[PDB]
């Protein structure tokens, strides 16, 4: 199962994937990794468990190496994308894939593929557990054009909030991925505990205003 | 062979006609979603440098086709030094097995002399050259609106072209403007993928021609 | 014998290559051009041995539009001089090796101009300029008193004018005539050719 | 209704012992047209009756050179008498180069029936559904081979195989006492005697249906087409 | 009419108990879909018409080809859609053209039908090559199956029997290339009854003087003018 | 525009097809093609589907005379792709709500007429047609194997063979056939359909009417195709039950059998 | 090291006429300084209207006429019909430069009858650059025969000459001098002299003794 | 060998002798060294005489295939970008062809130089061969692209019977042909002793 | 696929194997019964070593048990070939898995019935791993194998803690044998092996029967 968000905005792209464990003492370090650093200026994330999840990441690594190799230059982030949704037509992989990225033509950028070898740009979507929930749940508040990270980061954890299954929305069950370009170089950073800490609680007390 | 067609039934309608000193190849743009991000969706694909192309039916199994063709344009430019005429691309288009591909797809360009073509491929692989075609949804009916206004007085000058080509899809989109993807060529230049704002001042000068 | 020359200066690359195309006592041919398009704002220059230069060259230049069709934007001139690079390499020790000595010039959008050298063992430099042939031992010497990374295009063409005369005067090949181009802001300008 | 288990493909015994798609192919013979094949001490002659498609076709070839020493005639699948042909060209030109002589034909067919066992046991494969009558001369005399579609080849005194061809045996196993002693013109026209008896009442053998395939001492294997067998069937009798 | 089916029909590799493999037999007797194609060989040339059927006035009537010229001295019409033909014309093109580099000479009318149909051994074509060699005019059906034979006047296609049934009667062994010509554009316009005109037919012939000559749309509405 | 009218007409009106809904039958006979529904002008094929749709539904007792007499005016026209498709319509309109031809002594006799007339046409393909259609409807029972029809088959069968007219052929003199070949044709092809009737199963009768076709291979085209393709079909489909279907012929009628060479050109 | 070729000596010849085709060589098969046999003929019958002339390394023509005689029977089991002599030119052609890197160190000459009737000559390089001639000396006294025909059949350097057409016993007297000119001085050449005349009505063939040393 | 093309107003002028050697022994006085690859295309003949023939007929087989497949003869630049894509296949393992494709294609008359070691240029003049270098004198010092035909006629004739009097490997007859806007057609076989009666006495 | 949920019902029916990590190590204990006395129990083992720091071992079907043991063998020494240093041991169940993925794919053939815990010490870290016969794996504290694999699990999710010796783990992983053994244990009949820093090894049959007094 699993899901995941992905919200690109004017400075920056994120993806937000849930660590929900099944059972009591499946340890975690290896489970709680959900976000896969692509190359140097790109991420994914998938819809499915560990090990078919690493068979499609070392094949995106591998492809954006080889590019790499060519070039010596990153790969553009929907020629990637392109390159192995041309390897998911002629299997024609049950998962789906949600893609953030940065290059020199087109800015920051958000993708999904499907298993039938389609993708689309997206500015915002959700692929795997409650995806239809999450997206018209983001297509009422996600503001286009307008959106920072700052902003983005608000709509991530609420949409988490009222499309994750977890019962109470806390930073052990969520990895925030952040990319961004400061001063000319790529960040792709996974966005720690006690950021995402501090934004549940203030995302909370908006809420808990609200309220009042 | 059939299930191929029938896919191309679904696709969006793309109309092509063939001039004096251009081709002009026009496609339904497609409202897809709301936040997806519509520039990944393209539909009309330059070939060679002289070869356009626009598909109806699956956009997974166009994009493999585009691929092929596109290398075999650089391949026979490689091996035969010049550029590949329109029915020979077409030819090799049609002569592309996967099953069938499940594209049509209307192949406009010019020949090194300066010839103006339009072909047309099915996916039984049985292409036939064209002076006005369309494919797509809604294909019949716009064939014959081309029956009707395909004249040597309606293609002599190079705008009225345009606007027969944007008359033939203002039949069946009915969305009286930006929701129509432009392409001309104009021979020796280069594609020149027409603009939302030089398209609505050709669907302008169209709908002036109709309160009188 | 065949000559390059590359000159890049802040905003243009100048490049130059003689005319000229030869059979061991005879010119064959003297208006011979030895630059290749590869994109609108790309150049690839080639001199090497004969019939390995079209090939090689003209394989680089398809491949150049490839990309540029399959991804409607073009190769930077990094990254088409280190794909030039990769597979003049990668035939190196293989069955078909290429004999050919390049310059690839070109203006990027991001990055400015840029000039590369690359032997045909495939080692590729980035150079404010560049040449080839047994032209280069007269000329670079003067491009290393006069150059100054400031120079203007004008005051290029005068210090390319300047190489030719050295090759005029002191070379012992007859290299009349050069084919000479501008890749800017606004794509790849053929200059006059200098004639003697 | 009565639908078999067993005849499904060719790797496949049945209970009772049998392989029934050998067998069937076993009957792709007798849906072509007769030919006899008969020799004499100096001769070997190959004699068939070839059909048309249309007044205006040209009468489908069945008698087929293989070399100068063999000729063989057709009953069958005409797409895998070719081949067969093919084939067995090829075997006669490798060792018309490697030993510079003609073939035993005996040790043609029995390469025959070594290429055509292997699609008679292994699977998605069908037996050669057609049966070759062989005409050949050798150091050992003339030879008249039949090899069937189970791969099994015989060596005859006098052979038909193709559609109601146990006409032409009633003739040729009545008449094989004096096939040996007889001259070329008399061993032609007991082959047409036998050919001629594997007809309804209405037809007879004209110069259009008729192909005759001769191989001898010092004869050549020469087919003799339409107006080639004029000689030979305007000796004969009426039909009896 | 209603359903006659056995056990022993559409087995794709399997001989019947009567010697037969009926899935290959079905699919020869479903290439008669074509169009309908009428040879015939004269003795001053062999002519060879098809009909077209053109969808719409917007496509080129040139675009759509039944007839092909296989080499200068060889044409060739299919009935059946150009792709399931069009790599046994190539291959018949690649063959006339590698017999004559090794050979410097022209291939034969049947060895050129006799190399397709080796390439035939299932592929779905019937094709009439129609040519001129040393052995005078010659016209060559090749059916689906790979059978390829000689024949002096022949019809493949969709009436394929109802046009050879004419041309049984019609043709004769002293018959010019024009009576040739108007007898096929006869029965040609028996089998379409649509009106005759050079947008629906096409007309090529090989004459032994000549070579391979399709007929333009003036030239073929002179034929028509007197049927 | 009508003929996408009676498209969707077919399945919806509650009295589908009324009596002047009727002589628009006529003109699309002619315009429909005959083998393929493959891409013909969006009005040919237009044609053939509406021509398909509109036999397959129901029909009243009063109107069974009028669309009889619709087809047997339609079958006498000079359009062969016109009395092919009569003969297709026949053969979907019987069928469907069959009985309520069979409850009418003179529908039935109407419909054996025109079968047996168009099995004698000028065009082979709507000869061959009206075999198919004539055994579909002696298959089912609708139409019953009488006597008079072995005897008119029968009496057809033995007309004689032309005398090939050597006059260099004639002037103009050609185009058609024959006159005497097309009814040894129909004869044929009528014993033809009779054994083609009985697709599984061997009755009392058609033992000695197959062997009436034996006489018939040698019998030149078209009659030697048809006689080929008749015999193989027969013993394509009384293979699987032959050890008590053989029990009707006698030992001098399966030796016939097996002396039969109905096999195609790519044989021998 | 091991060589794949050894000279065997061998002169060849043919001259085209107007109905007429004279292909003659001599039959010593040599090696070094020594004669293998004196009966070894290097013109090979082909077709009833073809003689092909090998000379050089006589292992390759043995393989190579083995090879144009399977060819010969391929050719007319695919196509019904002898070959031509401009077909086995051509065939030739390219059976010797499918060898072009490892050659076959023969020297063809083709000489026979055209499709017209006339005599026709085909000379061969050992890679398959072949054109028609009037005459054509191969092999080993080649620069020797070669200008005497140029002087006798071409009447080249002549002035005053009558340009007769060539008749058949005026070519064979040509024939016959010229080889006991070149088993005079050519060491390779001699012990008889093979002829094979290719007319209309066959190939007859004939023998003349020349010289033992 | 001496064969020169060059272009002018009036087509493409092809010219060679017909000497064939094999060191000093003079193998072939009658050398067809011009080859006629179709009636639209002329190539020539020099080094391997087999090689030129064998690579440029087989230029001639898959140029017949091209007008085959698609219904239009085939241009000059495509033809001899066949012929060097064909040659540059076997660099190393010793091809010697060198050689002029000429011919009349829509992009107006053509002429390039092909050979085996990969040179494929353009041009308006050339001169491939051994006696190369004398047929470029008389060439360059009579050549304008506004020559009459006969005059031009009369350049690579006397041309190539400069080069046949100077170069050793050079002679026999000089074999002119013209390709005109519809082929080719060969103009003159004209033997070096009438040449040389005609241009000294 | 049908057949890994068969594969899968063909593991329930296996021995039970029971891996526990342990804080300075992991334990892999598993069922070893004798049919009956005939069968010499020192000569085949179930625990087995991979590499001097990996171990494994399974529930299911033995013969195809050894065809993944010989093949993770082989990919770790040409690990060791590359890199030197000894493969971690999720790299290996990554490698093993992708092994056991192919044999679900392609067809003519059917997948392992075989489900093997990987144990391993690498960086001074402990790892326990459970690959199923889909070429899924899955990272564990403690799991239970083969027969009433469901009971064990949650056997072991009251006695885990993660401050836990291993020592200790051992004592508890012969528990969770033991409530499932039908008829007590002894050192010949079960087979424990342990990762800790000192590399993997499997147990003497005297050293098992110290643990199993201490019990």
């Amino acid at each position: 199962a699993g899901t995941c968000l992905g919200i690109l905005a004017n400075d920056g792209v994120l993806l937000a994937a849930e660590r929900r464990n099944i059972h009591k003492l499946l340890d975690e370090v290896f489970f709680s990794e959900k976000i896969y650093k692509l190359n140097e200026d790109m991420a994914c994330s998938v819809a499915g468990i560990t090990s078919d999840a690493n068979v499609l990441t070392n094949e995106l690594r591998l492809i954006a190496q080889r590019y790499l190799l060519q070039y010596q230059e990153p790969i553009p982030c929907e020629q990637l994308v392109t390159a192995l949704c041309d390897i998911k037509q002629a299997y024609t992989f049950g998962v789906s894939l949600l893609y953030i990225g940065w290059d020199k033509h087109y800015g920051f950028q958000l993708y999904q593929s499907d298993p039938s070898g389609n993708y689309g740009g997206w500015k915002a979507t959700c692929i795997g557990n409650n995806s239809a929930a999450a997206v018209s749940m983001l297509k009422q508040d996600y503001k286009e054009g307008e959106m920072t990270l700052k902003s983005a980061l608000a709509l991530a954890i609420k949409v988490l909030n009222k499309t994750m299954d977890v019962s109470k929305l806390s930073a052990e069950k969520v990895e925030i991925a952040t990319l961004t370009r400061e001063n000319g170089k790529t960040v792709i950073r996974v966005l720690k505990q006690k950021e995402v800490e501090q934004l549940i609680k203030k995302h909370e007390e908006e809420e808990a205003k609200a309220e009042r | 062979v059939e299930y191929a067609q029938e896919a191309v039934k679904k696709g969006s309608t793309a109309v092509g006609v063939r001039g004096r000193d251009i081709v002009v190849l026009g496609v339904e743009k497609k409202s897809v979603a709301k936040l997806q991000d519509e520039r990944t969706v393209r539909k009309i694909c330059a070939l060679d440098d002289n070869v356009c192309m626009a598909f109806a039916g699956l956009t997974a199994d166009a994009r493999i086709v585009i691929n092929r063709a596109r290398v075999e344009c650089q391949s026979h430019r490689l091996t035969v030094e010049d550029p590949v005429t329109v029915e020979y691309i077409t030819r090799y288009i049609a002569s592309l097995k996967q099953r069938p591909f499940g594209i049509s797809a209307l192949i406009v360009g010019f020949d090194f002399d300066g010839t103006p073509r339009l072909y047309q491929t099915d996916p039984s692989g049985t292409y036939h050259a064209w002076k006005a075609n369309a494919i797509g949804r809604g294909a019949k009916s716009v064939r014959e609106f081309l029956e009707k206004n395909y004249t040597d007085e309606a293609i002599e000058t190079d705008d009225l072209t345009i606007k027969l080509v944007i008359k033939a899809l203002l039949e069946v989109v009915q969305s009286g403007g930006k929701n129509i993807e432009l392409a001309v060529m104009r021979r020796d230049q280069s594609l020149k993928i027409l603009n939302p704002e030089e398209i609505e001042k050709y669907v302008a000068e169209i709908e002036k021609e109709k309160e009188e | 014998m065949e000559y390059l020359i590359g000159i890049q200066g802040p905003d243009y690359v100048l490049v130059a290559s003689d005319r000229v195309a030869a059979s061991n006592i005879v010119q064959m041919k003297d208006d011979h051009d030895k630059m290749f398009k590869m994109s609108e704002k790309i150049l690839l220059l080639c001199v090497g041995e004969a019939g390995d230069t079209v090939q090689f060259a003209e394989y680089i230049q398809k491949n150049v539009q490839l990309y540029k069709m399959r991804n409607g934007y073009e190769l930077s001139p990094t990254a088409a001089a280190n794909f030039t690079r990769r597979n003049l390499a990668d035939c190196l020790r293989s069955r078909t090796p290429y004999h050919v000595n390049l310059l690839l010039a070109g203006y990027d959008e991001h990055e400015g101009p840029a000039l590369y050298y690359m032997d045909y063992l495939a080692a590729l430099a980035k150079a404010p300029f560049a040449a080839h042939g047994y032209g280069a031992f007269l000329t670079l010497s003067i491009l290393d008193r006069y150059y100054t990374p400031t120079i203007s295009r004008e005051r290029a063409v005068e210090l390319l004018r300047k190489c030719l005369e050295e090759l005029q005067k002191r070379f012992i090949l007859n290299l009349p005539t050069f084919s000479v181009r501008i890749i800017d802001k606004n794509g790849i300008h053929d200059l006059d050719n200098i004639s003697f | 209704m009565f639908r078999n288990q067993y005849d499904n493909d060719v790797t496949v015994w049945s209970p009772q012992g049998r392989i029934h798609q050998i067998e069937y192919a076993m009957e792709a013979v007798k849906q072509g047209s007769a030919t006899v094949g008969l020799k004499s001490k100096t001769h070997a002659v190959l004699v068939a009756l070839k059909r048309a498609q249309s007044e205006l076709a040209a009468h489908q070839k069945k008698i087929l050179h293989v070399d100068n020493h063999i000729g063989i005639s057709i009953a069958g699948l005409t797409a895998d008498a070719r081949l067969l042909c093919n084939f067995m060209r090829q075997e006669c030109l490798d060792s018309r180069f490697v030993f510079d002589r003609p073939l035993p034909v005996s040790r043609l067919v029995s390469l025959i029936g070594s290429k055509t066992q292997i699609p008679t046991q292994r699977y998605g494969r069908r037996p050669y559904g057609v049966g070759l009558l062989i005409a050949g001369y050798d150091d050992m005399g003339p030879h008249i081979f039949q090899t069937c579609p189970s791969a099994n080849y015989f060596d005859c005194r006098a052979m038909s195989i193709g559609a109601r061809s146990q006409s032409a045996r009633t003739y040729l196993e009545r008449h094989m006492s004096e096939f040996m002693e007889c001259n070329l013109n008399e061993l032609v026209k007991h082959g047409l005697r036998a050919l001629r008896e594997t007809l309804p009442a209405e037809q007879d053998l004209t110069t259009k249906n008729v192909s005759i395939g001769i191989v001898g001492k010092d004869l050549e294997f020469t087919i003799y087409d339409d107006d080639d067998v004029s000689p030979f069937l305007e000796g004969l009798e009426e039909r009896p | 009419m209603f359903l006659t089916r056995s056990e022993y029909d559409r087995g794709v590799n399997t001989f019947s108990p009567e010697g037969r493999l009926f899935q290959v037999e079905y699919a020869i007797e479903a290439i008669k879909l074509g169009s309908t194609a009428i040879g015939i060989q004269t003795s001053e040339g062999v002519c060879l018409a098809v009909e077209k059927r053109i969808t719409s006035p917007l496509m080129e009537p040139s675009s759509i080809e039944k007839i092909v010229e296989i080499d200068a001295h060889i044409g060739c019409a299919m009935s059946g859609l150009i792709a399931d033909a069009k790599t046994l014309i190539d291959k018949a093109r690649v063959e006339t053209q590698n017999h004559w580099f090794t050979y410097n000479e022209t291939m034969t009318v049947e060895s050129v039908t006799q190399a397709v149909s080796n390439l035939a051994l299932p592929f779905g074509v019937a094709l009439l090559f129609g040519g001129v060699d040393e052995k005078g005019p010659q016209l060559f059906h090749m059916d689906p199956s790979g059978t390829f034979v000689q024949c002096d006047a022949r019809a493949i296609g969709s009436a394929s029997e109802g046009a050879q049934s004419s041309l049984q009667e019609v043709y004769h062994k002293s018959m010019t290339l024009k009576e040739a010509i108007k007898s096929s554009l006869i029965i040609l316009k028996q089998v379409m009854e649509e009106k005759l005109n050079a947008t629906n037919i096409e007309l090529a012939t090989v004459q032994p003087g000549q070579n391979f000559h399709m007929f333009t749309k003036e030239e073929l509405e002179e034929v028509i003018k007197d049927i | 525009t009508i003929l996408k009218w009676l498209m969707a007409s077919a399945g919806r009106s509650f009295s589908t097809a009324v009596t002047e809904q009727l002589q628009l039958l006529p003109l699309f006979f002619k315009i429909a093609p005959v083998e393929n529904d493959n891409s013909y002008d969006e009005l040919k094929r237009d044609a053939k589907l509406c021509l398909s749709l509109m036999s397959q539904g129901l029909l009243y007792p009063h109107q069974v005379p009028l669309v009889l007499q619709v087809l047997k005016q339609t079958a006498r026209s000079s359009s062969w792709h016109a009395r092919y498709t009569v003969l297709t319509y026949l053969q979907t309109m019987v069928f469907y709500n069959l009985f309520i031809f069979l409850n009418n002594e003179d529908a039935v006799k109407d419909i054996r007429w025109l079968v047996i007339s168009l099995l004698e046409d000028e065009q082979l393909e709507v000869r061959e047609m009206a075999a198919t259609t004539l055994s579909g409807l002696l298959q089912c029972n609708f139409l019953t194997m009488d006597s008079p029809m072995q005897i008119h088959f029968e009496q057809l069968c033995k007309t004689k063979l032309p005398k090939k007219r050597k006059r260099d052929p004639g002037s103009v003199g050609d185009t058609i056939p024959s006159a005497e070949l097309v009814k040894r044709h129909a004869g044929v092809l009528g014993l033809g359909a009779c054994v083609l009737s009985s697709p599984y199963d061997v009755p009392t009768w058609m033992p000695q009417l197959l062997m009436n076709l034996s006489a018939h291979l040698n019998d030149p085209q078209p009659i030697e195709m048809t006689v080929k393709k008749t015999l193989s079909n027969f013993r394509r489909t009384h293979h699987d039950n032959w050890q008590e279907h053989k029990q009707q012929f006698t030992d001098d009628q399966l030796l016939v059998l097996t002396d039969l060479l109905v096999s195609p050109c790519y044989y021998a | 090291r091991f060589s794949p070729y050894v000279f065997n000596g061998g002169t060849i010849l043919a001259i085209a006429g107007e109905d007429f085709a004279i292909v003659a060589s001599d039959t010593r098969l040599s090696e070094g300084f020594s004669i293998h046999t004196r009966d070894s003929p290097k013109c090979y019958k082909l077709t009833d209207k073809t003689v092909i002339g090998c000379s050089g390394f006589h292992g390759d023509c043995l393989t190579l006429t083995k090879i144009i005689e399977a060819r010969l029977k391929m050719y007319k089991h695919s196509n019904n019909k002898a070959m031509t002599t401009g077909a086995i030119a051509a065939m030739l052609s390219t059976i010797l430069y499918s060898r072009r890197f490892f050659p076959y160190y023969v020297y063809n000459i083709i000489g026979g009858l055209d499709e017209e009737g006339k005599g026709a000559v085909y000379s061969f390089d050992p890679v398959g650059s072949y054109q028609r001639d009037s005459f054509k000396a191969g092999g080993s006294a080649s620069a020797m025969l070669q200008p005497l025909l140029d002087n006798q059949v071409g009447f080249k350097n002549m002035q005053n000459v009558e340009h007769v057409p060539l008749s058949l016993d005026r070519a064979m007297r040509l024939v016959k001098d010229v080889f006991i000119s070149a088993a005079e001085r050519d060491v390779y050449t001699g012990d008889a002299l093979r002829i094979c005349i290719v007319t209309k009505e066959g190939i007859r063939e004939e023998t003349v003794s020349l010289r033992k040393d | 060998t001496t064969t020169l093309a060059f272009k002018f107003r009036h087509g493409v002028i092809v010219a060679a002798d017909s000497r064939a050697t094999a060191g000093a022994y003079i193998a072939s006085q009658t050398v067809k060294k011009v080859i006629e690859i179709n009636p639209y295309l002329l190539g020539t003949m020099a080094g391997g005489a087999a090689d030129c023939s064998f690579w440029e007929r087989l230029l001639a087989r898959q140029c017949r295939i091209y007008e085959l497949r698609n219904k239009e003869r085939i241009s000059v630049a495509a033809a001899s970008k066949l012929l060097a894509n064909m040659v540059y296949q076997y660099k190393g393992m010793g091809l010697s062809m060198g050689t002029m494709i000429c011919g009349w294609d829509k992009r107006g008359p053509g002429l390039y130089y092909v050979d085996s070691e990969g040179n494929r240029i353009s041009g308006a003049t050339f001169s491939v061969g051994s006696g190369s270098v004398y047929a470029y004198g008389v060439m360059d010092r009579g050549y304008s692209y506004d020559l009459e035909v006969e005059q031009a006629y009369d350049l690579a004739r006397r041309a190539i019977y400069q080069a046949t009097y100077r170069d050793a490997y050079s002679g026999g007859a000089v074999n002119l042909y013209h390709v005109r806007e519809d082929g080719w057609i060969r103009v003159s076989s004209d033997n070096v002793a009438d040449l040389h009666e005609k241009y000294s006495g | 696929l049908v057949q890994i949920e068969y594969a899968l019902a063909a593991v329930a029916g296996g021995a039970p194997s029971v891996g526990i990590k342990a804080a300075n190590g992991v334990v892999l204990a598993t069922e070893k019964k004798q049919k009956s006395i005939l069968y010499d129990e020192r000569s085949v083992h179930k625990v087995e070593p991979i590499t001097k720091h990996i171990g494994l071992v399974y529930s299911g079907m033995g013969p195809d048990y050894r065809v993944l043991v010989h093949r993770a063998r082989k990919l770790a020494q040409q690990y060791y070939l590359v890199y030197q240093e000894p493969i971690p041991t999720a790299q290996l169940v990554q490698r093993v898995a992708s092994v056991m993925q192919e044999y679900t794919q392609s067809g003519g053939v059917r997948p392992f019935g075989v489900s093997l815990l990987i144990c391993g010490w690498n960086e001074g870290r402990p790892y326990l791993f459970q690959s199923d016969p889909s070429g899924a794996y899955f990272a564990w504290k403690a799991t239970a194998m083969g027969k009433n694999y469901v009971n064990g699990k949650t056997f072991l999710e009251k006695r885990y803690n993660e401050d836990l010796e291993l020592e200790d783990a051992i004592h508890t992983a012969i528990l969770t044998l033991k409530e499932s053994f039908e008829g007590q244990m002894t050192e010949d009949n079960i087979e424990v092996g342990i990762c800790n820093e000192a590399g993997f090894r499997r147990l003497t049959p005297t050293e098992v029967k110290d643990y199993l007094a201490a019990i």
